[PDB]
RNA sequence: GGAGCCAGCGAGUCUAACCUUGGCCGAGAGGUCUUGGUAAUCUUGUGAAACUCCGUCGUGCUGGGGAUAGAGCAUUGUAAUUAUUGCUCUUCAACGAGGAAUUCCUAGUAAGCGCAAGUCAUCAGCUUGCGUUGAUUACGUCCCUGCCCUUUC
């Protein structure tokens, strides 16, 4: 679970 | 967008085109709308589920954004899901379930709830008090 | 209220068999004018 | 959405006490108000006719109506 | 020919592919019997028909 | 490879001058080859 | 005894609530039809869902599977090129240009 | 004066059918239980215990109906779609059906072709007409 | 010879042939039973003289109906035409005119097609 | 409560737009009482048409 | 001279004509039909679904039609063109070539749809002047003197250019703009008598696997 | 005159052959 | 009555009496509304809806068409049931029979009712918009258009067919009850109009 | 899945092998032995489809969807293990009603459904024809747009 200022995974 | 590969028109990555275009570059600033979405999504409205967000870009596109999406708070990214928004007109999850970003059909009142209160920000109207206003403001309504 | 990551390409293109397929459309087209 | 698959005793007695209450019996109105699957409403409004706790009105393979002895 | 339809006719093992028949669309034709025809399209499936 | 019959006739831009220019000049007499009431 | 919401065949994961053809479809290698037959083998009743099913019927199911031709399944029933064309439609396309 | 016409297509077919299986006499080939019935059917009979004795009764419905029929035109009207382009049944079943029939003797090797209801299946006919009429 | 009359009956490619003649109220079409027409939702389309006539009069004479052509539909409006004009014909022929007058009244005013073909 | 009148005429060359028509309407309660209404449907005369309110008078909608 | 069918009618009774398509037509075809109907000024546009020629030719003729314009496609691309005029033909058919229809341009406008002016170029043969008087008495007789209107007929190769134009006179010359459709129509087969009528006897008739199809010419 | 003929308001991309036939005509000119 | 070719006893009663499927009567059904009552055709009654009879003919001859027959040529649309008469008569049937067994009131004034209260008495036309006075015809067009499409959209991904979901339309619609998907629409018309009045 | 079950336009073999009924074999595809027809005569009532009745399934990307792929059983040539057209089993994807915009349509019409022939242009799951089921809304206006007619004013 990602939480507060958490960018999304960049592959 | 533009092809070029398909880029969101920025106001500083992209003069030229946009002159080529016509369009007064000035007007064409998407990070404003980057930053209001990450305030809004990230605020603890959303978080508590009370809130969603509705984007109506110039050219007359809605966009309805379910909140449990989350954007990149990276401003380059946040423009690579534009240009796939716009094109593909529908963003799906990681896991397939839902799909976070659709754009949808104008006028915007049908999407909006049956009984709704609508108002503006103007900075010529009065200045009011926005906590005031929505306890006077009735339940069952939405603003 | 549950976070899903939203999916999405780095670089957008609009697999090589469709490729080889639309360049002999292409071909095809071509020599027709060119015999006709 | 779950809709019960199977007729349990405690899912049976029920079927029994408000199926002679409804004014409108149908498919639709078991599977709606009694959570049962499709099949099963079927089974059960054969089954309920042999009793004669139900009465037919017009019998349609798609369609079905009954109503309270 | 394999396929007969009163004048219209399909016809194989003139060309590989459509590649070619391509090329030869509308070209003079004729059988050893001397009846006169016309190369008038390529069949997509199978090639060269 | 010989051809069996006319190519279909292509309107290049020169075609549409001659045209054009044929159609002008006739009105210009106004030469109109037009049914006329008996 | 109690019904079996969750059944493990052939190592896979099977749903009681579907019916028994259609819930063992979901095997890889298995179909409709073939679900159909080997059910039939087993003389287990099609109208029954997956977890009613007792264990012999669950074995004799899975040894029809294992087993097909042993229990007389019909045997009709029973289950660089490209780079070359590349290479070819590039040397027309370049015979081509070089006509115009 | 009952005849097969003068009952529903269905009951009559329903209640011959019943008395076919009922009597137990029809052979049924080991394959019935494996067939489509047809190209352009996904799925087996569902009920494959009966299913073919419905067809028999079918058939010698449509056998009384008409003097003479064969293999061929029983295929095409047991036929369905599968563009889909109306493909035809299965012809053994059809086939099969026909030599079941002819050894109850309901029909019989119609000359000039096809099969002819016997004068003794004429007569069962009219009597589980007359049955089902009850 | 036993009296009678034929009459046809049409819509669209569905033509109907029907003959009326002296009788025990038998009425028949292709062979079968006028209640087994199909389909079901439409045999009360074919019952509209019967039950609008009444029944004692073609209690008297039997009635033959063969159809050929067109859509099940087409061919239950030509069966109803069919037995209209028949039984009208019939009554013009072997039986008095004002009985012919009351039967086309009753059959004009609830429906003109069941004596006066509508060709489209 | 809605008022119920009777189209007497169909008015014409009132330059009203298209898929409205000007008509005039007798009141059943009141014979004497006429008033000129617009209609979006198809009207004719002889026709009962159902009036919310009785006060306004018809204007050319352009 | 004006033909024996047409010396009768030749610009006393003005023509009514009936455009119509296939069976289930595309969009296209039926947006070229439309077009059909515009450039004949009293066209009439029928919408054939299910009607069958001897139905569709007795209730023509019953209304008094004088010629009847079937067309057809292949993929929503018109391909053939036929004229058949009663009570007793001729019927021609032609076959449409580079078709070009005005719903391809943008900003394209309303036409007008005054009696046009005819030019007829490039015809000399005799079938050349019965293609002439075929498609001449499909419009009205001795247009306004003034109409701004223009419809031509060009002959190159066999190959009838069919082009429309509005025009104003200027103090130096005259400008002449295309409103489309741009079409290309190659008679194939003439007929004595009319569509419906298969046995209808062949006044002329395109051969085209005879070795000097190449070259010759007919128009 | 340029204005004025939208084939050669404006036409739909593709409704003109002039490009196609030109390139191969000054190709056919070369050859 | 005794016949060489057996004819039912129901046969017979409706020989005494025309009803609608051989199970309703015409003759006890009235319009409420007086306005509506020379478009609303009941008092000819016929056993079934499929007449094949020609209505567009003229511009108001519609109005003579039987009601019932209106509500089964509107039930189908959508394409893929365009050309299925047989199935909307079976449903039209089916429906009938689902509003006399909720409500033991004659389903036929059932529909008249519904038709009557759901058929917008005021809209709006562009000139901005005006309030305008609708047709009565426009209203019974409008009425059965409006029942047919809520009932289809109740059913369009539901376990409940057309035939009960447009029963509850119409009981709902003669209640006048807002549970009714077409008395939203004729309200929310009707405050439109006022709004603009 | 069974059962009921109804059209029309046409085509079809001489110095040949076309349409093919019927019998038998084959799960199917198809094979095989016969038979009628140069045709309002035989194929053919072309027992078309959609459709109707009775059953199984059941709001689950599910028994909807059939793209892609694998393995087999056959037909056609031809001499290759070459393709070709069919059938069986398995595999089972996108798709949950579609943005800005945009095209067409008034009665046997829109729309759905199939059957036949490829008869010198075009057409090969495309062209034409044939038939089956069969609607909603309007049939009034020049208000807006556009095109005309008259003033032998
Ligand atoms: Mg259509
Ligand atoms: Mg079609
Ligand atoms: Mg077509
Ligand atoms: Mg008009």
């Amino acid at each position: 679970r990602f939480k507060g200022d958490d960018d999304i995974p960049y592959k | 967008t533009h092809k070029i590969k398909y880029v969101l028109l920025n106001c500083d990555d992209h003069q030229g085109l946009l002159k080529k275009m016509g369009r007064d570059i000035s007007e064409a600033r998407p990070d404003i709308t980057h930053q209001c979405l990450l305030t809004l999504l990230d605020s603890p409205i959303n978080k508590a589920g009370k809130l969603q967000v509705y984007i109506q870009t110039s050219r007359g596109i809605l966009i309805e954004v379910n909140p449990t999406v989350r954007i990149p708070r990276t401003f380059k990214r946040f423009s690579g899901l534009m240009v796939q928004l716009l094109h593909k007109l529908s963003i799906r999850s990681v896991n397939s379930e839902e799909k976070l970003l659709k754009v949808i059909k104008n006028p915007i009142t049908d999407h909006l709830p049956t009984k709704c209160r609508k108002v503006t920000l103007s900075f010529d109207a009065p200045v009011i008090r926005v906590q005031d206003y929505i306890e006077k403001l009735d339940d069952d309504e939405s603003i | 209220i549950p976070t899903h990551a939203p999916k999405y390409e780095e670089n957008f293109n609009p697999k090589m068999k469709a490729q080889l397929k639309k360049e002999r459309k292409f071909t095809m087209k071509e020599i027709r004018k060119d015999a006709k | 959405a779950q809709h019960a698959v199977i007729l349990d005793q405690e899912k049976y007695d029920r079927i029994l006490k408000e199926v002679p209450t409804y004014r409108y019996v149908s498919v639709s109105v078991l599977v709606d108000r009694l959570k049962i699957g499709g099949s099963l409403a079927r089974i059960a409004l054969r089954h309920l006719e042999k009793e004669g706790i139900i009465k037919p009105i017009s019998k349609h393979s798609k369609q079905a109506i009954y109503t309270r002895a | 020919p394999y396929k007969i339809f009163k004048n219209t006719a399909f016809i194989k093992d003139m060309f590989s592919s459509a590649m070619e028949v391509a090329r030869f669309e509308g070209a003079q034709i004729k059988t050893v019997s001397g009846i006169r025809g016309e190369i008038k399209r390529a069949l997509s499936k199978p090639e060269g028909h | 490879f010989d051809r069996t019959a006319k190519p279909v006739p292509v309107i290049t831009s020169e075609v549409t001058e001659s045209l054009e220019d044929m159609i002008r000049r006739r009105i210009q007499d106004s030469n109109f080859d037009d049914l006329q009431r008996r | 005894g109690s019904f079996q919401h969750i059944l493990r065949l052939l190592n896979t994961n099977v749903d009681g609530n579907i019916k028994i053809v259609y819930a063992l479809t979901t095997i890889k290698g298995v179909g409709r039809r073939y679900s159909n037959l080997v059910c039939k083998k087993a003389d287990v009743d099609l109208h029954k869902r997956a977890g009613e099913l007792t264990q012999e019927e669950l074995e004799r199911i899975v040894q029809i599977m294992q087993n097909p031709t042993h229990y007389k399944i019909p045997a009709w029933f029973l289950n660089t090129l490209a780079n070359n064309v590349e290479s070819k439609l590039r040397d027309d396309l370049e015979r081509l240009k070089k006509i115009r | 004066g009952v005849s097969v016409r003068d009952v529903a297509a269905q009951d009559f077919i329903n209640a011959y059918a019943s008395f076919l299986q009922r009597q137990g006499k029809l052979e049924v080939p080991g394959y019935v239980d494996i067939v489509k019935t047809s190209s352009g059917n996904e799925m087996p009979p569902q009920d494959a215990e009966g299913w073919f004795y419905k067809r028999a009764a079918s058939v010698a419905r449509h056998i009384y109906m008409r003097k003479q029929v064969g293999v061929g035109k029983l295929n095409k009207l047991y036929g369905g779609a599968k563009p889909y382009k109306h493909i035809d049944a299965s012809g053994s079943i059809n086939r099969k059906v026909l030599q079941a029939l002819e050894k109850i003797g309901i029909v019989e090797i119609s000359p000039k072709g096809g099969r002819r209801i016997s004068e003794n299946g004429q007569r069962d006919l009219d009597r589980i007409a007359a049955q089902t009429l009850e | 010879a036993v009296p009678s009359v034929q009459t046809f009956g049409k819509k669209k490619s569905a033509t109907a042939v029907a003959h009326v003649k002296a009788g025990k109220g038998l009425i028949k079409v292709n062979g079968s039973p006028i209640t087994l027409v199909e389909p079901e939702i439409l045999r009360f389309k074919v019952y509209e003289p019967l039950l609008l006539v009444g029944l004692d009069k073609f209690s008297n004479i039997d009635i033959r109906v063969r159809v050929t052509g067109g859509g099940h539909v087409s061919q239950v409006y030509a069966i109803r035409q069919a037995i209209a004009k028949g039984l009208v014909a019939y009554h013009q022929k072997y039986v008095d005119e004002q009985s012919k007058n009351e039967l086309k009244k009753a059959f004009t005013s609830y429906d003109r097609t069941l004596l006066i073909a509508d060709s489209r | 409560p809605v008022t119920l009148a009777k189209v007497i005429k169909v008015l014409g060359r009132t330059g009203s737009r298209g898929g409205v028509t000007q008509v005039r309407v007798e009141f059943l309660e009141d014979t004497s009482r006429t008033i000129v209404r617009n209609v979006k449907g198809p009207v004719r005369e002889n026709d009962i048409l159902v009036l919310m309110e009785s006060e306004r008078e018809a204007r050319r909608l352009r | 001279q004006v033909d024996d069918e047409y010396a009768a009618t030749s610009g006393i009774m003005d023509p009514r004509i009936i455009v119509t398509t296939s069976r289930d037509p595309s969009t296209r075809l039926s947006q070229f039909a439309k077009e059909i109907k515009l450039l004949f000024p009293n066209a009439v546009r029928l919408n054939r679904g299910n009607y069958v020629m001897p139905n569709l030719v007795d209730a023509c003729k019953k209304s008094g039609t004088t010629d009847l314009v079937v067309l057809h496609e292949h993929r929503g691309v018109p391909t053939s063109l036929t004229i058949s005029h009663f009570p007793h033909g001729p019927t021609a058919q032609f076959s449409l070539h580079n078709v070009v229809m005005r719903h391809d341009i943008i900003n394209a406008g309303n036409q007008s749809e005054v009696n046009p002016h005819l030019i007829f170029d490039n015809f000399t043969t005799a079938l050349g002047k019965r293609v002439v008087c075929i498609l001449k008495h499909l419009f009205n007789a001795g247009p306004k003197k003034d109409s701004e209107r223009v419809i031509t007929f060009a002959n190159r190769g066999d190959f009838i250019s069919v082009r429309q134009h509005v025009y104003v006179r200027t103090r130096e010359g005259v400008e002449i703009a295309e409103v489309g459709p741009r079409f290309e129509m190659r008679l194939f087969e003439l007929r004595l008598g009319t569509l419906e009528n298969k046995d209808a006897d062949v006044e002329w008739q395109l051969r085209r696997f005879i070795r000097t199809a190449n070259k010759k010419d007919y128009l | 005159r340029e204005e004025f003929n939208p084939f050669e308001a404006v036409g739909k991309p593709g409704i003109s052959k002039q490009i196609g036939e030109e390139q191969r005509k000054r190709a056919f000119e070369a050859r | 009555v005794v016949l060489a070719t057996p004819i039912p006893e129901e046969v017979q009663q409706a020989q005494t009496e025309i009803k609608l499927f051989n199970k309703w009567s015409f003759e006890e059904v009235e319009v409420k509304d007086a306005s509506l009552v020379d478009y609303v055709q009941v008092r000819q009654p016929i056993f079934v809806a499929h007449t094949a009879g020609r209505y567009a003919n003229k511009r108001f001859r519609k109005a003579q068409c039987p009601i019932i027959e209106r509500l089964t040529n509107s039930l189908m649309m959508n394409g893929r049931n365009n050309g299925k008469k047989l199935k909307a008569v079976r449903i039209i049937k089916h429906t009938l029979d689902i509003i006399n067994v909720l409500t033991d009131q004659n389903p036929i004034q059932v529909v008249v009712d519904a038709i009557t209260n759901t058929g917008p008495r005021e809209d709006t036309t562009r000139v901005r918009r005006q309030a305008v006075d609708v047709s009565p015809l426009r209203r019974v067009n409008q009425a059965i258009a409006l029942l047919t499409i809520g009932a289809r959209e109740a059913a369009f991904r539901n376990i409940k067919t057309i035939a009960e979901t447009l029963a509850e339309e119409l009981i709902n619609a003669a209640k006048g009850s807002s549970t009714s998907y077409a008395i939203k629409k004729k309200d929310e018309l009707e405050r439109v109009a006022k709004s603009n009045r």
